[PDB]
């Protein structure tokens, strides 16, 4: 059974660090492209970053380019995301999903509203 | 063969002739696909072409050539399934709202996903940078620019190869980003066609016709080369 | 559907006549057309046949060279030109539609027809011609053929036609295979040589003459026809 | 002698079999994207060239088997006429097919819309049938003129009467053959030159970022034009000179034999310069030869 | 109280998983070791059907193994004869974006639908001879993926809007509606008893619904990607479903758990269509690798390869008696293998 | 609030499906094997059918 559990999150002061984890079970983690997306309160699903199977092609969005660092471990089938220098605009629900087609380069339905290949998402807020 | 089993052969030949006529009629006309987000102004583009159904078909005539454009009428956010049915078309026009910077990243991701499609790797995607006046006004107002959304804009210069230079630099940076996203793993079998347009211009039909002509020429060259 | 025939009447010997047939209620270009003649106090006889688009035209061996059949598909009309009419050509002609495919029913609708008064292959032979029957009993008409109609494909080319006095012949069986618009009381059985048409319940509307026809080859030949009086 | 005709037969058979294989493999893939009319025309040309080569080789072997004794295996002049008809066919039909292919490619390059929408595959099939009918009619023209083909001085192949030309019908037939050949060659040259100029212009004007499918076509056209000219022009010029000068010509049958052999080649190398000289075809054949052997 | 409902659903799912695992006494592979293998089953194309103007998308056999219905993406429904190789009928469709076709068991009506979100059923036994639009029903807000007939009065249709319903040909209204899956339904497969039917969506799950009672009885979530093929066993007790990860899974209704997993290392293309024979031993699966593969239901070994296509195998169907198999691909070729 | 209703519906569906009876794998495997052995005698794809019957 395809299952993706996201951990971490909460209230983080601006200028700190966060280490989000995504555990995927029920399928071959080394054969699917992983994606981290975000959803802001009162807005839609916004893509953040993507990482391929072997971790060769890693892409980030221009909003947080250079601040976040996504990586994956196939020995334990885990997806790690290090977020540094958080801003008040980062208050959102983060989701960890994968592309439906394996061994391909395209990734459709990344920010779709009805997507059954994503986790519950962790709420990360920044306020003082 | 009986008498009846001959009559059946004649009926089959008549059906084959009818199918050949229908194939000729279908091949005389060209088919195009139209894609775009909800924020993009594709409705104005469809309306200006005056020259529960989930599919909208618009037939028009440019330079005595019939073009039938097919667009999504009423569907959900699902795109991985029905995208395989719109293959083998002459061209695909992706409309993007270049004014709003929020949906710009989503449009870029959608374009990258469509271009890197395994089944649509042999079909070119035409890009129309709509709403140029709104983008120009927004970049001249000084309230919001591309610097807050893309850091690479801080290290990009205008290439050497009545408009404000800022708008020109912005649109050239957008075109360069689109080209860099499209050429990634393109394999040279299909190329993109970017064009600047608005919601009041009437020369869009000529650009669409030129793009279709270039696509058919490239297809004929690939056929002659036996690639 | 409607098939209106016209052009009949009295014709002097040696003249010509163009019989017209207007079709309505169906696609005229899709169905093949057949001409069936009927002499007074005699049986049926095939005249000519044309297919869709005039791609296949056949005539009877007795009327080769005299009759000419043509069709106007944009106008949905049929024309039959007759030249050098003899004293025997006085008969009533009917235009029949027939479509040929797996699961079809050729010769399903018979037109009204029109009268015309002047001045080696397979032949169907019936042993009986008139069988008196009372209401309450069953009917079983037998028929014998000179050649086995059981083709290699396994289909039996046997057509039954029930002609009532004043009305057009109605198709009962086209292949055992019951046709549409008729009750299940009629049934057909037998081998490739002998055939038997049985009726479960005989009503007051089943009276008339039964004709048998083979469709193994293009030249058709109707039987004598068994008449039932009640 | 016989060798100078076998070796050619074997090379032609091989180059036609490989061309048919490559064209079928390309059609079974390109029939789903476009009309694939170019592939069909190329396949038809290769097939008719293979048939002509095979017939000519069989007739040459049958002639050389009798020690060049035409009086033995030919009494009513039945084999010489068929040989001349096959020669005229293999000389005219390939040139006409090449001219039609050049016209089609020029139309597709200059007006892609007119070739993709207005031009139909049924029209191309009807044009091919008409070209074949015209070719076979011109081949049967001397037979339907109360005359036949005469044996040449080489005593190994029958063609139009070149020695002791007295009647004007032979001169008219030679002039017609030369005119048809020169017109086909000129039309092909002009169409290929127009296509090359159009490709060069569209490549020099459009310099956005490629030339993976233009330079190859330019080289293909520049090679086809050159080989076709160099091969077919001398033979047609010699035929026209003979037809216009009668028996006053100074050259012997050696020049005609050399021209025919240049021509046998223009016919063997056609599937090479049209199909086998492509980069994709070359690498595919190399991979096949490396995997099988 | 959303967290309470979430944890309750999670506990129920864990309990169901534990109860399903407790019933796993042995695997299907360990039991089918003593049976003789099927061997290399070679098949040859007996008839080659040509005439399609676009890519072949769907095909369906009737009650008899002679007639066949096929749909083309140009808006054409073709009636093929497997014995005479001649075309019987040609139905022009108003919308060319058709993705599925259906053939009624009575042989009188044929259904079609797709991206137009309108299901059109045409009568083949029209007295006028020509094809007439019998029932053009609409109401779904998604593309039609598959349509099937239960009888001469009802029709089951699947839509991309995650909502299915049973339509009545007499009135053209939704007789029985269902809650729906969590993803777009891809294909359908009716059981021989005409009482239950399993439906597969893109959520890597298959749900068994009832015709009379609009509810789901069993749910299978064993796949790892989008389920693109589904077909029920001839006995109505199991069904095999193929996914895009080049994996086919056989789920049994009586066992309510996965039995056999067909997969291969060298195979990377997903499964497009799955159909069973009359006995069920041979399972034909079409892949995007331009080839079709025959597997054994018990030995899980490759029984034969089919390379008679030049494009993606779009659909494949076995006759009711198992005489021949009709395979249609995007190359406009509908081949009838023995 | 429509999420709470969907959650309640999902919980009800799960608690209704949990009551479905299930059997072991050996019985289903034996039944499938018996069905296959019974229907193998009428399978033209498995058993090579002569050309006289095709
Ligand atoms: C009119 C142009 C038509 C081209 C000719 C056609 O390709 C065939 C030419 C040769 C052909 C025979 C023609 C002349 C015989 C050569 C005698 C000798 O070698 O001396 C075959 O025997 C084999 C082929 O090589």
């Amino acid at each position: 059974q395809v299952q993706l559990q996201e951990s971490g999150g909460g209230l983080v002061q601006p200028g700190g660090s966060l280490r989000l984890s995504c555990a995927a079970s029920g399928f071959t983690f080394s054969n699917y492209k992983m994606n981290w997306v975000r959803q802001a309160p009162g807005k839609g699903l916004e893509w953040v970053s993507d990482i391929s199977q072997s971790g060769a092609s890693i892409s980030y969005t221009g909003s947080v380019k250079g601040r976040f660092t996504i990586s994956r471990d196939n020995a334990k089938n885990t997806l790690y995301l290090q977020m540094n220098s958080l801003k008040p605009e980062d208050t959102a629900v983060y989701y960890c999903a994968r592309c439906p087609a394996p061994f391909t380069r395209d990734c459709f339905d990344v920010t779709s509203t009805t997507y059954a290949y994503r986790g519950q998402g962790t709420q990360v807020t920044v306020s003082s | 063969l009986s008498a009846e089993d001959k009559a059946a052969v004649e009926r089959s030949k008549m059906i084959e002739k009818q199918l050949q006529k229908d194939k000729q009629v279908y091949r005389r006309t060209l088919r195009l696909l139209l894609l775009g987000a909800d924020n993009s102004g594709k409705s104005t583009i469809v309306k200006q072409m005056r020259i529960t159904s989930g599919i909208f078909e618009t037939k028009f005539q440019v330079d005595k050539v019939n073009f039938h454009m097919f667009d999504v009428g009423a569907q959900r956010d699902e795109r991985r399934k029905w995208i395989q049915c719109f293959n083998d078309v002459t061209a695909i026009i992706f409309v993007v709202d270049s004014s709003d910077y929020n949906r710009l990243q989503e449009a870029l991701n959608d374009f990258k996903s469509i271009w890197n499609n395994r089944w649509l790797r042999t079909i070119s995607v035409i890009l129309f940078l709509n709403k140029q006046d709104l983008l120009a006004e927004k970049v001249l107002a000084g309230k919001s620019k591309i610097e807050d959304y893309f850091p690479e804009f801080a290290r990009y210069t205008t290439p050497e190869d009545g408009e404000d230079p800022r708008v020109t630099r912005a649109k050239y940076f957008i075109r360069k980003e689109f080209v860099d996203i499209s050429t990634a793993s393109g394999d040279g079998r299909h190329i993109c066609y970017p064009h600047f347009t608005c919601s009041v211009d009437t020369e869009n039909a000529r650009r669409i016709f030129n793009d279709c002509k270039d696509i058919i020429l490239q297809m004929n060259l690939r056929e002659y080369n036996l690639v | 559907v409607q098939l209106v025939e016209s052009g009949g009447g009295l014709v002097q010997p040696g003249g010509s006549r163009k019989l017209s047939c207007s079709a309505s209620g169906f696609a005229f270009s899709s169905f093949g057309m057949h001409w069936v003649r009927q002499a007074p106090e005699k049986g049926l006889e095939w005249v000519a046949y044309i297919s869709s688009g005039s791609g296949t035209i056949y005539y009877a061996d007795t009327v080769k060279g005299r009759f000419t059949i043509s069709r106007d598909d944009p106008k949905n009309t049929l024309f039959l030109q007759m030249t050098s009419l003899r004293s025997e050509d006085t008969a009533m002609y009917y235009c029949v539609r027939s479509i040929y495919y797996y699961g079809s029913s050729p010769f399903d609708f018979w037109g009204q027809g029109t009268t015309l008064t002047v001045s080696a292959d397979i032949v169907m032979t019936q042993a009986t011609s008139s069988v008196p029957v009372t209401p309450g009993e069953s009917v079983s008409i037998s028929c014998r053929s000179s050649k086995s109609l059981l083709h290699s494909n396994g289909n039996t080319y046997l057509y039954w036609f029930l002609q009532r006095p004043g009305q057009s012949p109605q198709l009962l069986i086209y292949r055992s295979n019951l046709a549409s618009g008729v009750p299940d009381r009629f049934s057909g059985s037998g081998s490739g040589t002998a055939f038997t048409l049985t009726i479960s319940r005989l009503e007051a509307e089943d009276v008339g003459v039964y004709y048998c026809m083979q469709h193994l080859e293009y030249p058709l030949t109707f039987g004598a026809g068994t008449k039932l009086e009640l | 002698s016989v060798f100078f005709s076998v070796i050619f037969m074997t090379v032609g058979i091989l180059s036609n079999s490989l061309a048919i294989a490559i064209l079928m493999k390309a059609y079974q893939r390109f029939r789903q994207k476009s009309k694939a009319s170019f592939l069909l025309l190329a396949s038809g040309l290769v097939i008719t060239d293979f048939f002509g080569h095979l017939i000519n080789g069989a007739i040459a072997v049958f002639v050389y088997a009798s020690d060049k004794e035409w009086i033995r295996f030919d009494q009513s002049n039945v084999l010489c006429s068929i040989f001349g008809i096959c020669m005229v066919f293999s000389g005219l039909c390939p040139l006409l097919l090449g001219s039609v292919m050049a016209i089609e490619r020029c139309i597709g390059v200059t007006k892609p819309i007119f070739h993709s929408t207005k031009i139909t595959s049924k029209h191309v099939k009807m044009m091919l049938s008409g070209v074949c009918l015209f070719a076979v009619f011109i081949a049967l023209l001397p037979i339907l003129g109360h005359r036949d083909y005469k044996i040449q001085a080489s005593r190994t192949w029958c063609f139009y009467n070149t020695e002791d030309i007295k009647d004007w019908e032979d001169r008219f037939y030679l002039l017609l053959f030369s005119f048809l050949g020169l017109l086909a060659l000129g039309v092909s040259l002009l169409c290929n030159a127009i296509t090359g100029i159009t490709l060069l212009r569209v490549k020099f004007k459009s310099q956005q970022h490629g030339r993976s499918h233009h330079l190859e076509m330019v080289i293909q056209l520049l090679a086809i034009m050159c080989v076709s000219c160099i091969c077919w022009s001398p033979f047609l010029v010699t035929m026209a000179n003979i037809g216009i000068n009668g028996n006053h010509s100074l050259e012997t049958c050696e020049t005609t034999l050399f021209a025919l052999r240049m021509a046998t080649w223009n016919q063997i190398l056609d599937p090479w310069v049209y199909i086998l000289l492509r980069k994709a075809v070359l690498k595919n054949l190399y991979k096949l030869a490396s995997q099988c052997c | 109280e959303l967290d309470q409902l979430r944890q309750e659903a999670e506990q129920l799912k864990n309990q169901i998983r534990d109860a399903r695992k407790a019933c796993a006494d042995a695997t299907l592979s360990q039991i089918t070791n003593n049976i003789d293998p099927v061997g290399r089953i070679q098949m040859r194309t007996r008839r080659t059907l040509r005439g399609h103007l676009a890519k072949i998308y769907a095909m369906h056999w009737g009650t008899d193994s002679r007639l066949l219905v096929s749909a083309s993406q140009d808006g054409k429904l073709i009636i093929w004869d497997s014995y005479t190789t001649n075309k019987v009928h040609a139905i022009p469709l108003r919308s060319s974006w058709v993705m599925t076709c259906a053939y009624a068991p009575s042989g009188n009506y044929v259904a079609c639908g797709g991206l137009d979100n309108i299901c059109s059923i045409y009568n083949l036994k029209t007295r006028e001879g020509n094809v007439r639009v019998s029932r053009e029903l609409a109401g779904h807000t998604g593309y039609l993926s598959c349509c099937r007939f239960l009888d001469d009065n009802q029709i089951v249709t699947s839509s991309g809007d995650t909502t299915c319903a049973l339509w009545d040909i007499e009135t053209g209204q939704q007789t029985t509606t269902f809650t729906g899956h969590t993803g777009d339904v891809m294909s359908l497969s009716l059981a021989p008893d005409t009482r239950l039917f399993v439906s597969g969506a893109c959520d890597a799950s298959a749900k068994l619904w009832d015709v009379r009672e609009g509810m789901c009885r069993q749910t299978f979530t064993g796949h790892e990607s989008d389920i693109n093929a589904i077909c029920f066993f001839p006995n109505g007790n199991a069904f095999a479903t193929g996914s895009d990860d080049a994996t086919c899974r056989l789920f049994d209704l009586r066992a309510d758990q996965e039995l056999m997993t067909y997969s291969h290392d060298n195979i990377i293309c997903g499964i497009t269509s799955v159909s069973f024979s009359k006995s069920g031993r041979l399972l034909l699966a079409g892949y995007d690798d331009f080839n079709c593969n025959v597997w054994d239901a018990l030995k899980a070994d490759r029984a034969g390869v089919l390379a008679g296509h030049d494009n993606r195998v779009s659909c494949l169907g076995v006759t009711d008696d198992g005489m021949a198999v009709a395979t249609g691909s995007w190359d406009s070729f509908l081949k009838i293998w023995n | 609030t429509a999420s709470i209703a969907q959650a309640r519906k999902l919980v009800e569906q799960l608690k209704m499906e949990a009551n479905i009876d299930r059997i072991k794998v050996s019985k289903a495997a034996a039944d499938l094997m018996a069905y296959c052995e019974a229907h193998a005698k009428e399978d033209p794809l498995l058993t090579p059918v002569p050309a006289s019957e095709n």
